[PDB]
């Protein structure tokens, strides 16, 4: 798990009528359970419950690309009759450890203020034991039978496990496996200067559908054909009164672009 | 003369890091240096770490 | 002149208002960092026009938009977090703040 | 709105250098230099405050030129198709309504235009009321 | 991203002609010592010639 | 709790102040993760007062050395308790035990 | 590398390295390879690891 | 890096 959310709580130093623990003490079990995911990279969970008794992890709105991997994990402890908890839960799929400091992207993410992080801990396995011995090889002597032994959430497949590092060890070992004096640096590149939003249609600029029908109503999908065409065809555009050309004078010019500019070469390769 | 006193708080989850100070109960006190990776650090046969 | 909580500051952008609530401070949440603004108050900032034939303007057309001063209280430099209690003295006679 | 100013120009004593209308005329201006602050659109917002009839509602200048730079403010010498404007030059629209008249900074430019516009008109009041004596002996 | 980072070396120092040390990088965050260990001990015991 | 311990941490503990401990024995009404809730048993109570005290336990809150304090329950509900019994660890304590 | 007071070389090994190269130089009576012949360091580096 | 490729060959998807 990387981001919860409960409609009850503001921010995770609080606490909540009816639950037994903190809701430190649900991110920290959260964060204990574990999950697979199936379909697709990430998903997210609604978990609906009330009345007394503990709240575990088979609780939760189930869907059929999720599974649980263990239900009998303890999420809280509902205490009181009418206490009641919903909460949204974003699982997202990822490799290794990322906290919950430098996961942040943006200014606004956060923002919700009901948004609370989880740092994520997602790695499958939990120990790795292993030895070597002698394998009973028809005819030879001292071959070695390696025995692995994987401790994990249980949510990994083993052999896949085993077959998914044998790909990634085989894959960094490519690097050298023909290495020779390589340098990515090639200094002077040579590429044309067209902008390549102008290969997007005009409505990947955030505004409405209206206004997109707007400029599909002069038939102008593309912003490296708008390029060429002042602020001359707007009112002559059908139906770009105040509402839509003011739609069409906000989001479009202030994005550092100019409502027509004159160039010469396009559309490389369109 | 004062006529409101608005008291905000701030509380932080502040992790561990290279540079903190630990000790046991022997006035061992030391300065943590390196967040070793788990694959890294010395591991009993059982496949535990240490 | 009185020092006052209200919600707007006569410079700053809207990001630095944005936390706040309707009555000038932050919700109970916003992860605010190093520079933000938790209040949200505001000083007589002026002295010394005396005049009165403007004084009658901006005491009732102006009655509160003449010395604004943004001395209002921002986390200190380097400490982040998470705000998780907002307590409010307010001196009796002192009416009340929605806050409150 | 409306209401404050009229309370305004009733205690403007120079009633004469600004009556109601040019009081309102130097609002509206007002009104726009704060529209100015209000966007980061650099928009020209004529108002019309409706002296005495009502509150205000604001406007939006299109700036007739062939340029497109600050588009809440350009027109091309002919685009006046939609909305019946049927005007090349001075056709302007009133696409932004309600804005701001009551905020910190609306009151601080409100106060900062009048002070500049009212001492500006008393200076040229007393100038040709001081001119009218040309050639007599003046103290000083 | 369950894509890993591939290296871009730098260097083949070639002293001596006989004696050359290979710089890579960059590697994940613990690949190096695997990498270099599995090398070290393929190298040093199985690995074929004549004497 | 530290896993080799002296004895002493159950006495620093319940003689210290940041744990809750029970006042008379009884039954733990109701529980939660702010407030608990104890109805005494008939021999130690009064003619009013029907038997319910409550222990409000002080959520996270500031120290004179800027570190968090909190007292959760340790007790689960409707466990008997007896007189002078943790029914919350304070901060850095485990069961009524000193755990650092 | 010399204190200005004294003569002496003020980089010393302190510890942990002492600790290390003692470790690494002593012998053992009877140690696993005992009694061999090395062509060289490198070969005694490469027969040890 | 042959060798140890040739002996992973056993495992690997791609």
């Amino acid at each position: 798990v990387t981001e919860v959310e409960i409609d009850g709580v503001l921010h995770e130093y609080s606490t909540k009528e009816g639950v037994q623990e903190d809701i430190l003490e649900i991110l920290l079990n959260l964060k204990g359970l574990a999950v697979r995911v199936q379909g697709k990279d990430e998903v997210i969970l609604t978990l609906n419950k009330s009345g007394i008794g503990p709240v575990t992890a088979a609780d939760i709105t189930h869907d059929g690309d999720v599974e649980i991997v263990k239900p009998q994990h303890v999420i809280c402890h509902l205490t009181d009759e009418n206490a009641s908890i919903s909460m949204r839960i974003k699982v997202q799929r990822g490799r290794g450890y990322v906290p919950a400091s430098t996961r942040i992207h943006s200014e606004e993410d956060e923002r919700p203020i009901g948004r609370l992080l989880v740092d994520a801990c997602y790695s499958p396995v939990e120990r790795i034991a292993y030895n070597v011995e002698a394998a009973r090889v028809e005819q030879r002597t001292d071959l070695d039978k390696l025995v692995i032994e994987m401790e994990t959430n249980g949510t990994i497949d083993p052999e896949e496990a085993i077959r998914r590092a044998a790909t990634i060890l085989a894959e960094q070992l490519e690097a050298f496996v023909d290495l020779r004096d390589v340098r990515q640096p090639e200094v002077k590149e040579e590429k044309p200067e067209f902008d390549p939003i102008l290969l997007r249609p005009v409505d990947d600029l955030e505004l409405t559908v209206r206004s997109a029908n707007c400029l599909k109503a002069e038939a102008i999908h593309y912003i490296g054909d708008l390029v060429q065409r002042t602020e001359v065809e707007l009112l002559k555009t059908p139906n770009l009164g105040k509402k839509s050309l003011t739609e069409i004078k906000d989001v479009l010019a202030s994005r550092g672009l100019s409502l027509g500019m004159r160039l010469e070469n396009w559309p490389p390769a369109s | 003369g004062v006529l409101k006193i608005v008291k905000v708080y701030l509380a932080v989850k502040r992790r561990i890091q290279p540079g903190d100070k630990m000790a046991g109960r022997h006035g061992n006190k030391g300065v943590i240096s390196k967040i070793n990776p788990i694959e890294d650090m010395p591991y009993d046969e059982n496949g535990t770490p240490v | 002149g009185p020092e006052e909580i209200t919600a707007d500051i006569p410079n700053v952008g809207e990001a630095a208002l944005s936390k706040l609530d309707e009555s000038g401070i932050v919700y109970i949440g916003a992860e605010v960092t190093g520079g933000d603004i938790l209040v949200g108050k505001v000083t007589p900032k002026g002295e010394t026009q005396l005049t009165p034939e403007e004084k009658l303007l901006r005491a009732i057309f102006g009655e509160k938009a003449s010395d604004v001063k943004d001395s209002s209280l921002r986390v200190p430099n380097g400490v982040s977090g998470t705000v998780i209690d907002v307590q409010v003295f307010t001196r009796d006679g002192v009416e009340k703040d929605k806050r409150a | 709105m409306n209401k404050e100013i009229l309370a305004v120009v009733e205690a403007v004593s120079n009633e004469k250098a600004l009556p109601r209308e040019k009081i309102f005329e130097a609002l509206e201006s007002a009104l726009a230099t704060a529209t100015k602050k209000k966007y980061e659109q650099e928009i020209d917002v004529r108002v019309q405050i409706d002296r005495k009839s009502g509150d205000f509602d604001t406007f939006r200048r299109w700036l007739v030129v062939d340029e497109v730079t600050q588009p809440t403010k350009e027109i091309t010498l002919e685009a006046a198709r939609y909305e019946d404007e049927s005007l090349n030059l001075g056709d302007y629209v009133e696409d932004q309504i309600e804005s701001v008249t009551f905020d910190r900074i609306t009151t601080q430019t409100a106060k900062q235009v009048i002070v500049q516009k009212v001492r500006e008109a008393e200076r040229a009041m007393v100038v040709d009321q001081f001119r009218e004596h040309e050639g007599e002996i003046i103290t000083g | 991203v369950t894509e890993f980072l591939k290296p871009r070396l730098v260097d083949i120092e070639q002293v001596s002609s006989t004696h050359a040390k290979v710089t890579l990088e960059p590697l994940e965050r613990g690949f190096g010592h695997t990498l270099g260990n599995a090398l070290r001990r393929i190298l040093l015991s199985s690995m074929p010639g004549c004497a | 709790k530290p896993l080799v311990g002296t004895g002493m941490e159950r006495a620093v503990a319940v003689d210290s102040g940041v744990t809750a401990v029970a006042k008379r024995g009884g039954v733990v009404q109701y529980v939660d993760a702010s407030r608990i809730v104890i109805k005494v048993n008939e021999d130690e109570m009064y003619p009013g007062e029907a038997g319910i005290d409550i222990y409000n336990l002080t959520k996270y809150t500031r120290s004179n050395q800027n570190t968090c304090i909190n007292q959760m329950p340790c007790v689960s509900l409707g466990e008997p308790v007896e007189r002078g019994d943790v029914l919350a660890d304070g901060p850095s304590t485990d069961l009524g035990e000193l755990a650092l | 590398i010399l204190s200005p007071a004294n003569g002496e070389p003020i980089i010393v090994p302190s510890q942990d390295v002492v600790l290390g190269l003692y470790y690494m130089t002593r012998d053992c009576v009877n140690a696993k390879g005992e009694g061999m012949v090395l062509t060289g360091p490198k070969e005694a580096e490469r027969l040890y690891r």
